[PDB]
RNA sequence: GUGGGAGAGGGUGGUGGAAUUCCCGGAGUAGCGGUGAAAUGCGCAGAUACCGGGAGGAACGCCGAUGGCGAAGGCAGCCACCUGGUCCACCCGUGACGCUGAGGCGCGAAAGCGUGGGGAGCAAACCGGAUUAGAUACCCGGGUAGUCCACGCCCUAAACGAUGCGCGCUAGGUCUCUGGGUCUCCUGGGGGCCGAAGCUAACGCGUUAAGCGCGCCGCCUGGGGAGUACGGCCGCAAGGC
């Protein structure tokens, strides 16, 4: 209820979840979804199904505020982020361009012991 | 196969000390801040060697990025 | 079968209506080889079709059959510790396999003393889209599409 | 000596951006997190996801290598200063000034110790959740010392090439880093691979020797008891020799 039709959306991948949230067009957001949001308790909550509806349910809350173009960003690897970045498409926004900005440090706090083993 | 062309041969006789020349600097980093390999940048160990240097230079001066977004995906 | 792809075994068409997909029905009704007993039952309840339908029991059979065959089904599977259930396609040959065994099943199931008879009025019930043969086969769908989030375990 | 050169060699000060945590503002609801599944946990005093601002600590993505430097331990953002080693060309200067090296002295990863500072993330101990027959573990949530800095101490290690240093001599082939040249290759220094002769119990080594020789140092003498006991020396202690 304020109309905005033009903004961004973000999908935040990851091997637990997925959680979409959508936004104007300077970053405050409109509506979010998740695997919890919707049905899904525990691992459920990952799987690219969940991203999916979560995708969808982003997007059609979204279109109440008037949504209707895009920009999807990508933060993340994950349980089906892909099938995220598709349900958009489909979901009757138009998708303006998807973009993958997952944050990654030029090596700077040791990861806890289950990210180490590298090097 | 990384077989496009070599970003040295795709140019002209360039000083690379030089931190200053966005243009042609800005040609060595991938489509993102990163500095290209020797497979792309078609420079030899010495000279790529000496590339990074100016291009991080470059990089603090504020003339070329850390890194840059990734756009289709 | 480690080896080859087992083909599938041709069966002689009806001795009426000269139709395989028949014979295939009569052959799960059968048992200990009883093949006549098995024709007639089938036959004996086409003619059942015949007089409470006005139309060819052919044709409600087929339309039967086709009302049966389930699109999708459920597959277990071992994927990380528990065993997901996963859903996917049938192939049409399974699909074929399943109907008329279903069929015959529910059809068995029913009350009517008569062989012949609970055939007759499966068959019938199944084309409607009635009965316990379509149950077991919305039965199935209804599981997979339920279990479709461990569908991207494809297989 | 003169002239060319490469480098994460060391020390001091400065400084850049990414990310994590926290704090502030904005917009925004009902979960987030985590697992084999879970739970503890966090969240309506509004978390998670998103935008902006700030504070702080630690590390330094790509380049990056199959690479380079150092005697070893070890050393990688960029900048300047201070500083060590080392290669090549010219063959110009001294004229055996050499080699090794008991003891000495110095350096010596991590953990650890003392005083003071710092503390974002990580995390012995510890506190919980789960798994299990039990779980003093592995998995999950927290978390102190510590990990960072300074000054002092400790001196150990699979401190490894498990291979002491120097010199001479004994087919080549191939890739590579760095210098010179008459620069489709020759020549010098370094890093790899394959291999002559030869060596080796075998595996393998083979101009980067584990080959053929000489010089000097250190060390071994069946296994367990045992790197223990005792004594001595060192250390604040743990402990070390």
């Amino acid at each position: 209820k304020r109309q905005v039709a033009s903004g961004r959306a973000y999908i935040h991948a990851s091997y637990n979840n997925t959680i979409v949230t959508i936004t104007d067009p300077d970053g405050n957001p409109i509506t979010w979804s998740s695997g919890g949001v919707i049905g899904y308790k525990g691992s459920r909550k990952g799987t690219p199904y969940a991203a999916q509806l979560a995708a969808l349910d982003a997007a059609k809350k979204a279109m109440a505020y008037g949504m209707q173009s895009v920009d999807v960003i990508v933060r993340g690897t994950g349980a089906g982020r892909e099938q995220a970045i598709r349900a958009l498409q489909a979901s009757g926004l138009q998708v303006k361009s998807i973009v993958d900005d997952t944050p990654v440090p030029h090596n700077g706090c040791r990861p806890k012991k289950k990210f180490r083993k590298a090097s | 196969p990384s077989r496009k062309a070599k970003v040295k041969a795709t140019l002209g006789e360039f000083d690379l000390r030089d931190y200053r020349n966005v243009e042609v600097l800005k040609r060595f980093l991938s489509e993102t801040g990163k500095i290209l390999p020797r497979r792309r940048t078609g420079l030899s160990g010495k000279e790529q060697r000496i590339l990074a240097k100016t291009i991080k230079r470059a990089r603090i001066l504020g003339l070329l990025p850390f890194t840059e977004k990734l756009v289709r995906k | 079968a480690r080896r080859r792809r087992a083909e599938v075994r041709q069966l002689q068409p009806d001795l009426v209506y000269g139709d395989v997909l028949v014979t295939a029905f009569i052959n799960k009704i059968m048992r200990d080889g009883k093949k006549n007993l098995a024709a007639r039952i089938f036959y004996d309840a086409c003619k059942i079709i015949q007089e409470k339908t006005g139309q060819e029991p052919l044709k409600v059979f087929k339309q039967a059959v086709e009302n049966v065959k389930p699109r999708m089904e459920v597959r277990s599977r071992r994927v990380g510790g528990a065993n997901y259930q996963v859903p996917m396609e049938v192939s049409p040959r399974r699909q074929q396999s399943l109907a008329l065994r279903w069929l015959v099943q529910a059809a068995n199931q029913r009350p009517e003393r008569r062989a012949a008879v609970r055939i007759a009025h499966e068959l019938m019930d199944a084309a409607e889209g009635k009965g316990g043969a379509v149950k077991k086969k919305e039965d199935v769908e209804r599981m997979a599409e339920a279990n479709r989030a461990y569908a991207h375990y494809r297989w």
